[PDB]
DNA sequence: CTCGTAGAGTCCGTGTCA
DNA sequence: TGACACGGACTCTACGAG
C-alpha cells in the first residue's frame, strides 16, 4: 500500500477520461433475464468489467487458478478476482458534444463569465433557442451575439459566407476553443 | 414532397453551381471535366442532376456553353461580362462531381478565411488604438483587395493606426502576395466571390426550405398517432421521435405506384417503429417480442374473466382459457415484475432506504479465513512430518502451497518414473497418514 | 481450495450438495410453541403433516 | 442484485444511463439516415436534457 | 445645467439549512 | 416554510462634460 498524501483535483481531458476507461458501452441492454448473466457490451457487461464469480471467465472455457491472466477468446473476459468489478470504469463515446451542467447553472457561472457572454443568452443557445453569430467575417455582426430564428434567416439569405452562426452546445465549444486567453487578459 | 425536395436540394447545388460557373477559369476545369467524363467512365448524374428553368444531349448543350462562353471571352472586356453571367445561370442546370466542387468550394472557404486573419489581425491593430468601423474597412479594402495598393490606401488616409501598419507591413505583404497567388489560379479579383457566396447560400436555403415543408405537411400525423402510446416507460418526446423515424422510413419506401393507400402506408411504418421501439427499450431487460404478446394476451383474458366473474380468474383457469401448460403462465408472470427503485423510502422513517438493507453475500467470513489459516499452517508442518520426496509427490498432485496441479503423468516425469508407481506412492502416503493421532488434529477441521 | 481436496480425499468425506438454511429460533427467545400452520400452493404434493 | 422473491432493486443511474445510451444510439443512427433539422434539433435537445 | 453615464439601493427569484 | 444571503437586474439620483 503506497502512502500518498496531496489529492490533486483538475478538469477532465478527453484523452484522461479514454484513459481511465476499459470498454464502450454501446447497447443499453443489462442481463440476459433467461441467466441472469451480463449481456455483451451492455451497462453490465463482463469483457469490459470484469467476471462476476472469482477467477472464471462468463463462458466458462476457463475456471481454474491455473488460468489467472488469460483472457478467454470466446468470451472476452479477462479471469481475474471479481472485486475488479468494484473499479474499472467504463465510458461512452457521446455523439453531440455536450456542456457539463455544473460549470453552467452554479451562481458564479463560469461558463458565462469565462465568456464574458449574458448566462440567460446562454441557456438559450444550448437548448436550441437562437443561434449566436460565432465571428461572423466582414459583416456588420458581433461575434457573440445571440440571433433568433428570423434574424437569422434574413441573414443567411443576405451574408451567405463570413457568416458563421450555430445552435447549442457546438457553438459553445466553438466559441470556447478559439478564445484567446492572455491576450485578453493583457487587454483587460 | 421526397421527388419535391429531392429537386430543391438538387436547385440548391445548382445554384453552387452557377456561383462557380460565375466565377473565373472555373469553366476552363468545368469543360476538362467534361471531356473527361465523355469518355464515359462515369454516370450522367455525376455532371447533370435535374435542370432548371444522354451522351449526345449533354454533348450539345456543352457544344453551346463553350460558344457562347467563347464569344463572350473575346469581347469579355461589358455585357459580355452579363453574358458569362448568364451562361453560370444556364449551367446551373448541371452538377460537378462532388470531388470538384469540394475542391473548389474548400479552397475558396480556406482562402477567404485566410485573409480574413489577415484582416482580423488588422482588426486587432485598428481596434486597439483606432477602433475601426467595419465600413471603411470593407470599402477601400474590398473593391481591389489584390494589389498592397489599399494598405498604402489606408496609408493615403493618414490614419494614425493604418500609418502605423508599418509594424505588419511585411505580414501584410505577404498575404497580399499570397491572394495574387489565388487570383492566378483564379485570374481575378474577389468582391465577384462575395456575390457568388450570396448566391450560393441563397440556393442553398431554397433546398433547406423544401426539406422542412418534406415533415411540416406530415408532422401533426406522428403527434396524433403517438399519444396511443403513452403509460410504456417512455418519455412522450422519444415516442414522437421513433414516429419520426418511422414516417421518414415510410416516404421515402412508400410507393405510389405499388397501389397502397398511401396514409395507411404510412401509418404501418410508424406503429411497426413506435411498438418495435417500445418493445425493446422500454423494458430495463430487454424481453423478446413474442414474449410482450404473451403478456397482452395474458392482460386481455385477466381482464374478460376477471370482469365477469368478479372474484378472479385463478392460474389454472387461465391455463384453461389458453391452451398453454401454465408453466409458462407463471414464468411469464415472473418475468413481468419491474425492478423496484432502490431508494423507496421505508414506512415513517425517512432516513432510511431500501439500499440500506442489502447485505453483501459475496464476502467470505472472517471466522472461515481464520480456519483457512490454521489449516494451510497445520497441514504444512504435518506433511514436514513425512518423508520428503512423498511429501513434495502430495504438495505436487495437489495445489497444497504451489500454483496449478500436474497430473500424475507430468509429476512422474518430474521423478522421471512416470507410472502407476505415482499413484502407489499417492496410496501408500494416504494409507500412512490414515493411522491416527496425527491427523485426529486435522480431523477437526470437519464438521 | 486444495488443501481440503487433500482432506477429503484423506477421510473420504462426501460432500453434500445442500446447504442448511432451517428456521431455528431467534437468539435468547425460550417458550412454548402454541400452533403451526402450513400453506401449500395448489398443486403440490401435501405433506402428511398438511 | 436479485433480492429473494424474484424481484430487482436497481439505482437509479440504471434508468439514467440507459435513457442517455438510448438517445445516443438514436442521434447516431438519426445522423446516419440524414434526418431534417428540426429532428436533429429535438434529439439533441433531449440529450442535453439527459 | 442637462444629457449621458455612473452609483446605490431595492426587489425578486433562487440556493440553503432543519 | 422561513430567515438569510447572494446574484442579477432594474430604477432613480448625481456628477462630469459640452
Ligand atoms: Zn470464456
Amino acid at each position: 500500500t503506497e502512502e500518498f498524501d496531496a489529492i490533486k483535483i483538475a478538469l477532465a481531458s478527453p484523452d484522461m477520461i479514454r484513459s481511465w476507461s476499459f470498454g464502450e458501452v454501446k447497447k443499453p441492454e443489462t442481463i440476459n433475464y433467461r441467466t441472469f448473466k451480463p449481456e455483451r457490451d451492455g451497462l453490465f457487461c463482463a469483457r469490459i468489467f470484469g467476471p462476476v464469480k472469482d477467477y472464471e471467465c462468463l463462458c466458462g472455457k476457463y475456471k481454474r487458478l491455473k488460468h489467472r491472466g488469460v483472457i478467454c477468446e470466446k468470451c472476452g473476459v479477462e479471469v481475474t478476482q471479481t472485486k475488479v468489478r468494484r473499479e474499472r470504469m467504463g465510458h461512452i463515446e457521446l455523439a453531440s458534444p455536450t456542456a457539463h451542467i455544473w460549470f453552467l447553472k452554479s451562481l458564479p457561472s463560469r461558463i458565462g463569465l469565462l465568456l464574458d457572454m449574458p448566462l440567460r443568452d446562454i441557456e438559450r443557445v444550448l437548448y436550441f433557442e437562437s443561434y449566436v453569430v460565432i465571428e461572423g467575417g466582414m459583416t456588420n455582426l458581433e461575434r457573440q451575439q445571440i440571433l433568433t430564428e428570423e434574424q437569422y434567416l434574413d441573414a443567411l439569405e443576405e451574408f451567405g459566407d463570413e457568416f458563421d452562426a450555430k445552435m447549442g452546445a457546438e457553438a459553445i465549444q466553438a466559441l470556447l476553443k478559439s478564445m484567446d486567453l492572455e491576450q485578453e487578459c493583457e487587454q483587460l | 414532397g421526397e421527388i419535391d425536395i429531392a429537386k430543391r436540394i438538387e436547385d440548391g447545388i445548382n445554384q453552387v453551381q452557377c456561383s462557380v460557373a460565375e466565377y473565373p477559369e472555373a469553366i476552363t476545369y468545368l469543360l476538362e471535366q467534361y471531356d473527361r467524363v465523355e469518355a464515359e467512365e462515369a454516370r450522367l448524374s455525376d455532371l447533370i442532376t435535374g435542370f432548371v428553368d444522354d451522351p449526345e444531349l449533354a454533348r450539345e448543350k456543352f457544344a453551346e456553353l463553350r460558344a457562347q462562353y467563347v464569344v463572350t471571352r473575346d469581347t469579355i472586356k461589358a455585357t459580355a461580362q452579363e453574358e458569362i453571367l448568364k451562361l453560370s445561370e444556364v449551367f446551373k442546370q448541371f452538377r460537378l462531381v462532388p470531388k470538384q466542387f469540394d475542391y473548389l468550394v474548400n479552397s475558396m472557404r480556406v482562402m477567404m478565411d485566410r485573409v480574413r486573419t489577415q484582416e482580423r489581425l488588422i482588426m486587432k491593430l485598428c481596434v486597439e488604438q483606432c477602433k475601426m468601423p467595419k465600413k471603411n474597412f470593407i470599402t477601400l479594402f474590398t473593391g481591389n483587395e489584390t494589389s498592397d495598393t489599399w494598405f498604402n490606401a489606408a496609408i493615403a488616409m493618414n490614419k494614425p493606426w493604418s500609418e502605423k501598419l508599418h509594424d505588419v507591413s511585411e505580414e501584410v505583404h505577404r498575404a497580399l502576395q499570397k491572394l495574387q497567388q489565388i487570383e492566378e489560379e483564379t485570374g481575378l479579383t474577389i468582391e465577384q466571390v462575395k456575390d457568388i457566396n450570396r448566391r450560393m447560400s441563397i440556393g442553398e436555403a431554397k433546398a433547406r426550405r423544401a426539406k422542412k415543408e418534406m415533415v411540416e405537411a406530415n408532422l401533426r400525423l406522428v403527434i396524433s398517432i403517438a399519444k396511443k402510446y403513452t403509460n410504456r416507460g417512455l418519455q412522450f418526446l422519444d415516442l414522437i421521435q421513433e414516429g419520426n423515424i418511422g414516417l421518414m422510413k415510410a416516404v421515402d419506401k412508400f410507393e405510389y405506384r405499388r397501389g397502397y393507400k398511401f396514409s395507411t402506408y404510412a401509418t404501418w411504418w410508424i406503429r411497426q417503429a413506435i411498438t418495435r421501439s417500445i418493445a425493446d427499450q422500454a423494458r430495463t431487460i430487454r424481453i423478446p417480442v413474442h414474449m410482450i404478446e404473451t403478456i397482452n394476451k395474458l392482460n386481455r383474458i385477466s381482464r374478460q374473466m376477471l370482469q365477469e366473474m368478479g372474484r378472479e380468474p385463478t392460474p389454472e383457469e387461465l391455463a384453461e382459457r389458453m391452451l398453454m401448460p401454465e408453466d409458462k403462465i407463471r414464468k411469464v408472470l415472473k418475468i413481468a415484475k419491474e425492478p423496484i427503485s432502490m431508494e423507496t423510502p421505508i414506512g415513517d422513517d425517512e432516513d432510511s432506504h431500501l439500499g440500506d438493507f442489502i447485505e453483501d453475500t459475496t464476502l467470505e467470513l472472517p471466522l472461515d479465513s481464520a480456519t483457512t489459516e490454521s489449516l494451510r499452517a497445520a497441514t504444512h508442518d504435518v506433511l514436514a512430518g513425512l518423508t520428503a520426496r512423498e511429501a513434495k509427490v502430495l504438495r505436487m498432485r495437489f495445489g497444497i502451497d504451489m500454483n496449478t496441479d500436474y497430473t500424475l503423468e507430468e509429476v512422474g516425469k518430474q521423478f522421471d518414473v512416470t507410472r502407476e508407481r505415482i499413484r502407489q506412492i499417492e496410496a501408500k502416503a494416504l494409507r500412512k497418514l490414515r493411522h491416527p493421532s496425527r491427523s485426529e488434529v486435522l480431523r477437526s477441521f470437519l464438521d | 481450495t486444495p488443501e481440503e481436496k487433500l482432506l477429503r480425499a484423506i477421510f473420504g468425506e462426501k460432500a453434500s450438495d445442500v446447504k442448511d438454511s432451517s428456521l431455528r429460533v431467534p437468539n435468547g427467545v425460550s417458550g412454548t410453541v402454541i400452533d403451526v400452520q402450513v400453506f401449500t400452493r395448489d398443486g403440490v404434493e401435501k405433506d402428511k403433516r398438511a | 442484485v436479485p433480492l429473494d422473491g424474484g424481484r430487482f432493486a436497481t439505482s437509479d443511474l440504471n434508468d439514467l444511463y440507459r435513457r442517455v445510451i438510448n438517445r445516443n444510439n438514436r442521434l447516431k443512427r438519426l445522423l446516419d439516415l440524414a434526418a431534417p433539422d428540426i429532428i436533429v434539433r429535438n434529439e439533441k435537445r433531449m440529450l442535453q436534457e439527459a
